[PDB]
RNA sequence: GGAAGGGCACCACCAGGAGUGGAGCCUGCGGCUUAAUUUGACCAACACGGGGAAACUUACCAGGUCCAGACAUAGUAGACUGAGAGCUCUUUCUAUGGGUGGUGGUGCAUGGCCGUUCUUAGUUGGUGGAGCGAUUUGUCUGGUUAAUUCCGUUAACGAACGAGACCUCAGCCUGCUAACUAGCUAUGCGGAGGUUCCCUUCGCGGCCAGCUUCUUAGAGGGACUACGGCCUUUUAGGCCGCGGAAGUUUGAGGCAAUAACAGGUCUGUGAUGCCCUUAGAUGUUCUGGGCCGCACGCGCGCUACACUGAUGUAUUCAACGAGCUUAUAGCCUUGGCCGACAGGCCCGGGUAAUCUUUGAAAUUUCAUCGUGAUGGGGAUAGAUCAUUGCAAUUGUUGGUCUUCAACGAGGAAUUCCUAGUAAGCGCGAGUCAUCAGCUCGCGUUGACUACGUCCCUGCCCUUUGUACACACCG
RNA sequence: AGGCUGAUAACCUA
C-alpha cells in the first residue's frame, strides 16, 4: 500500500532549488507522510577554460567559466497518486522535477 | 563529390554557431568554437567566479 | 538548379501545407529531415522563392528559416492547382 | 537519456540559439529578450518586445509561424510548445531596447550627436540612476573615433555591476562601414524588485531615524 | 594597513550622533545594536562599523570629539 | 634631465633557492633549400593564432571534376586518364545586366573582442576664489595607509568614478537542518586466531539499533585589531603580546576608472565598407605532395651528467575531474579467460556521491651494484610483433631483443620566486580515430633566505631648469 | 659566432 517514492530535483539556482525542496517537504508534512530528505548530492561544477583573445597576440590570459549544477533527492513513503498531487504544484523556473518509483 | 570519408577529424566537426572548424569546444557536447562560446557563455549559463 | 519535377512538387506541397520551413546549411546532407528531397535542393529551390519574394528568409546558427508570404501563397495555389479555400496551416 | 551535465548544457544552448533566431527575425519589432519556461506536457516561450502588435501580426499570423518553425527546428512534438508575446513595462530601463532604438535612428539618417542625446535623455526621464551611450566607427571622417555620452551615476567594478548595470552592444551597418552602439544603464534600487535589483549596494548604509515615544 | 574608509567612519559617526544612549563600550553588544537600528548589507562591514563605533565611544568618555555632535 | 626632496615593486635589487645559457632530444621562429615547403605576430613575436597538420583541416604546390551562376530581358562498350573523373557510344543551353561564393587584398577604412600603457592610484563636473588669457584652486605644507587610505590644513564648498566595499574558493563549528547514491557506533550471525564465557580481527544482515564525530551541502555563527603594553598630536594609525581555527585588507582569485596605441585580429563569425576575382573561378570538390624538407643562428621546454643514486624486491598514502546512439557494439571500463609483452575474446556495470573509482608517483623497506661514462645517460640504428584508421612510406603510436652517441654540473649573460611558497613527484582535463616533451587545473613531499633598500631596471608624487611638444629614439 | 642595447657604435665572451 505504502511505497518509497523518490523525487529528484536539479537546478542551477540554489535559492529556487531550496525553495521547491521546502515546499515539497512542508507539503508532505501536512499529509503526515514519512519523508526522507532532502539529500544534497555533491555539486557538479562544469568548467570551461578558454583563451580570452580571439587571436593569439598579447599576454595569454584565460577565462575560467563555471556552470554549477545542484541536485536534491527526496524520498516520500506514500502511493504514487498522493505524490502526484504534492508534485503537481507549480514549480519555480529552472528547477527540473523528476518523480520515479524507487527500485529499492 | 564529397566522396572522402568525414567520420572523424577536424573536417567532420564544425562550430554550430558560425560553422568554423577551428578551436571547437567538444566538452559537454557544446560543439562551439572558442570565440563563439565566449560571446555566448553568459547566455548558455556559464559564469565567472574566480 | 535543375530540381526534378517530382521533388519540386514535394517542396511546394510541404511549403504550402505548412507556411514555414527550415534547412541546415549542409549541402552534403543526403535527405532533408522533413522531406525526402535532398537538403541541397530544398535550400536552392527556396532561394528562388526568396528572390521572387514568395518567402521571407532568416538565417542564424547555420540554419535557414523561410516563411511564406501572401504572394507566395497565391503562386503556390496556381502551381499546385488546389481550391482557393485551402490555406496554409499557419492561417488557421 | 543523457547525463545531467549535458542536459543542462543542451538547455543553455537552446536558450542561446533561440534568442539569436528571435534577435534577427524580430530585429525591427523591438525584441528585448525571451524566457523559456519548460513545464510538463508543454514548454512556454515568452517573447518580450516593445511593439507587440508587430510581433503577433495580423490576427496572430506571425506568432503562429514562429511557433511552427521553432517546433520543427528544435524537434518539439506538435502542439507542445507555445509562443506568447509580451510588452516591456518600462522601455526606458532596457538597454537592449534602447540599443535597438538607437540603431534604427542612425539607419534612418538622424545625426549621431542628436540621436545619442535623445536616448540618453529618455533613459534618465524613465527613472534610471544613470546612463552611458558610446558610438564608435567612421562617423564623418575616414579615420574612426569614439563619442561617449554619459550622465548620472555609473559603476564599473565589483559584483554589483551584474545586478545594477544593464548593458547591450549592437552593430549598425551603414554605407561607409559599421558603427558600434554600446548602451549602459545603471538601475535604481527597487525593493519590490521590478524596476531594479532588490538588494542594495554594498557600500550604501542606511540609519533608521530614532523615534520619540 | 587597517585604516577605516569614509564608509566605515561616516556611518559610525551617524550612529553615535542619534543613538548615543543605546551604544555601549562592548563590541559584541554594539554590533547587535547596529542590526536593530541600521541596514548594513554585509556582515564584514557591520563588524568594522561596530568596532570603530566602540572606539569612538571610548573617545567620547575621555572627552569631546570632532565629527560627532551630541546635543 | 648624467636636477633636488619623498614614496614604491622579487615582471627591481639585496640575502638566498631553483635554474636557464653548455650536452642530447622535443617543439616554435629566422635563414637555406623547394613544384610548394601557405600564413599572421618580431618588455607587449617566437609549446602564440587554443596552430599536438598522415586524409579532412588547408589558406601552399602538381592535376581532374562539378555549378552549389538566384532573379529579370532578348535570342537559338571504345579512346583518353592517376582513376572510363570527364569525354564519345549505347540506353533514356548562349549573350546582357544583376547576383552568389571566396582562410583573396586592406587591422593604416571599420565593428566587436583581447593585449598594453598600468597593478600602479589615478581621473573628472557644478558653484565660488585668482588670472586679459591658456590655465589654476578644489585634487594640499605635515602625519598616516596596500591605496587621492584616512586625520587635518584650508578660498574653497559639495559631489561623481577608480581604490575599498563587493562576489567565488580555502581555513574554524562534536552547535542547527539530515541522508539505503555518504558513513560511524552498537548489536545479531558467520569465518580465522588465542585462552565454553571472554579477548583480537574480518565478512554479512537489519527503511523498526541508534546516531551524524568522520562524508556531503544548505541556513547561520565567527575577527572587529576586540583585548593588554608601548609609540604617535586630543588624531589618523603603527609595533609587540595573551587568547583564538584564523591578527599580512586571514589566504588565493574574479570584477576593475579617465585618456590612449594607427598594438593584435578582415584566417572565429550569414560583423563589415571599398577593392580584386567569379565557369580555361582566387568558388567548391576529388587524387597526390607540402606545411615536418636541413651547412647554420635564436626562444619555451623535456631527459641527464649519478651512491642524497640506478636497478630488483617488499611495502604504502591523494585531490581536481571525465564518461555511451546500444546498433552483437561507437564513451569510462570492473570481472573471467587467452598471451612473455603488446593485445585479443566473453559475461557485465554505469547517462553516474550508485559503475569505472577496491582509484598515483616521489617516498618507505631489503638486497645487489661500488667511483669505472659503470648496472650513470638513452640519443642514434637494425630486426620483428600488435593496435588506431579508408590510408601509417617521409618511421602515427604501443611492445620484444639488440645497438649504446654527447653529456663528469656548464663562458659572457640571464629568468622565476618570500610558505604549504620554491623545487621535486605524479594525476585529471583541453586538443583526440590514433598521437603530449604543450597548456589549464589537482593533489602528494616540502625547504633556504629576507621581514630591508633605492645601488641596478622601472613606477607614483612635489620643487626646479628647458631652445623639447613627432615630446631625449627630442 | 654569441651576449649586452629598442637599434647602431662602444664594450664583454667564445
Ligand atoms: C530589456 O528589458 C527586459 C525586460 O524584462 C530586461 O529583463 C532586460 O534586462 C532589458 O535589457
Ligand atoms: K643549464
Ligand atoms: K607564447
Ligand atoms: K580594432
Ligand atoms: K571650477
Ligand atoms: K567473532
Ligand atoms: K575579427
Ligand atoms: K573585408
Ligand atoms: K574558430
Ligand atoms: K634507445
Ligand atoms: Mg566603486
Ligand atoms: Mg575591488
Ligand atoms: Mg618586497
Ligand atoms: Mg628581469
Ligand atoms: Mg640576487
Ligand atoms: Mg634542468
Ligand atoms: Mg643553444
Ligand atoms: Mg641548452
Ligand atoms: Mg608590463
Ligand atoms: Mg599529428
Ligand atoms: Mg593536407
Ligand atoms: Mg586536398
Ligand atoms: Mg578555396
Ligand atoms: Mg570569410
Ligand atoms: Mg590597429
Ligand atoms: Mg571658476
Ligand atoms: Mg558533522
Ligand atoms: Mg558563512
Ligand atoms: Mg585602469
Ligand atoms: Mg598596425
Ligand atoms: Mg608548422
Ligand atoms: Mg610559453
Ligand atoms: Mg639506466
Ligand atoms: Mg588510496
Ligand atoms: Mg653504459
Ligand atoms: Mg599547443
Ligand atoms: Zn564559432
Amino acid at each position: 500500500m505504502i511505497h518509497k517514492i523518490r523525487i529528484t530535483l536539479s537546478s542551477k539556482n540554489v535559492k529556487n532549488l531550496e525553495k521547491v525542496c521546502a515546499d515539497l517537504v512542508r507539503g508532505a508534512k501536512d499529509k503526515r507522510l514519512r519523508v526522507k530528505g532532502p539529500v544534497r548530492m555533491p555539486t557538479k561544477v562544469l568548467n570551461i577554460t578558454t583563451r580570452k583573445s580571439p587571436c593569439g597576440e598579447g599576454t595569454n590570459t584565460w577565462d575560467r567559466f563555471e556552470l554549477r549544477v545542484h541536485k536534491r533527492v527526496i524520498d516520500l513513503f506514500s502511493s504514487p497518486d498522493v505524490v502526484k498531487q504534492i508534485t503537481s504544484i507549480t514549480i519555480e523556473p529552472g528547477v527540473e522535477v523528476e518523480v520515479t518509483i524507487a527500485e529499492s | 563529390w564529397n566522396a572522402h570519408p568525414k567520420n572523424y577529424g577536424p573536417g567532420s566537426r564544425t562550430c554550430r554557431v558560425c560553422g568554423n572548424p577551428h578551436a571547437i569546444i567538444r566538452k559537454y557536447g557544446l560543439m562551439c568554437c572558442r570565440q563563439c562560446f565566449r560571446s555566448n557563455a553568459k547566455e548558455i549559463g556559464f559564469i565567472k567566479y574566480r | 538548379m535543375i530540381i526534378p519535377e517530382k521533388n519540386r512538387r514535394e517542396i511546394s506541397k510541404y511549403l504550402f501545407q505548412e507556411g514555414v520551413c527550415f534547412a541546415k546549411k549542409d549541402y552534403n546532407l543526403a535527405k532533408h529531415p522533413n522531406i525526402d528531397v535532398p537538403n541541397l535542393q530544398v535550400i536552392k529551390l527556396m532561394q528562388s522563392f526568396k528572390s521572387k519574394e514568395y518567402v521571407r528568409e532568416t538565417f542564424a546558427w547555420m540554419h535557414y528559416y523561410w516563411y511564406l508570404t501572401n504572394d507566395g501563397i497565391e503562386f503556390l495555389r496556381t502551381y499546385l492547382n488546389l481550391p482557393s479555400e485551402i490555406v496554409p496551416a499557419t492561417l488557421k | 537519456q543523457m547525463s545531467k551535465k549535458r542536459k543542462f548544457v543542451a538547455d543553455g544552448v537552446f536558450f542561446a540559439e533561440l534568442n539569436e533566431v528571435l534577435t534577427r527575425e524580430l530585429a525591427e519589432d523591438g525584441y528585448s529578450g525571451v524566457e523559456v519556461r519548460v513545464t510538463p506536457m508543454r514548454t512556454e516561450i515568452i517573447i518580450r518586445a516593445t511593439r507587440t502588435q508587430n510581433v503577433l501580426g495580423d490576427k496572430g499570423r506571425r506568432i503562429r509561424e514562429l511557433t511552427s518553425v521553432v517546433q520543427k527546428r528544435f524537434n518539439f512534438d506538435e502542439n507542445t510548445v507555445e509562443l506568447y508575446a509580451e510588452k516591456v513595462n518600462n522601455r526606458g530601463l532596457c538597454a537592449i531596447a534602447q540599443a535597438e532604438s538607437l540603431r534604427y535612428k542612425l539607419l534612418g539618417g538622424l545625426a549621431v550627436r542628436r540621436a545619442c542625446y535623445g536616448v540618453l535623455r529618455f533613459i534618465m526621464e524613465s527613472g534610471a540612476k544613470g546612463c552611458e551611450v558610446i558610438v564608435s566607427g567612421k562617423l564623418r571622417a575616414q579615420r574612426a573615433k569614439s563619442m561617449k555620452f554619459k550622465d548620472g551615476y555609473m559603476i564599473s567594478s565589483g559584483q554589483p555591476v551584474k545586478e545594477y548595470i544593464d548593458s547591450a552592444v549592437r552593430h549598425v551597418l551603414l554605407r561607409q562601414g559599421v558603427l558600434g552602439i554600446k548602451v549602459k544603464i545603471m538601475l535604481d534600487w527597487d525593493p519590490k524588485g521590478k524596476q531594479g535589483p532588490t538588494t542594495p549596494l554594498p557600500d550604501l548604509v542606511t540609519i533608521h531615524p530614532p523615534k520619540e515615544e | 594597513g587597517r585604516v577605516r574608509t569614509k564608509t566605515v567612519k561616516k556611518s559610525s559617526r551617524q550612529v553615535i550622533e542619534r543613538y548615543y544612549s543605546k551604544m555601549t563600550l562592548d563590541f559584541h553588544t554594539n554590533k547587535k545594536i547596529l542590526e536593530e537600528v541600521a541596514i548594513i548589507p554585509s556582515k564584514r562591514l557591520r563588524n568594522k562599523i561596530a568596532g570603530f563605533s566602540t572606539h569612538l565611544m571610548k573617545r567620547i568618555q575621555k572627552g569631546p570629539v570632532r565629527g560627532i555632535s551630541l546635543k
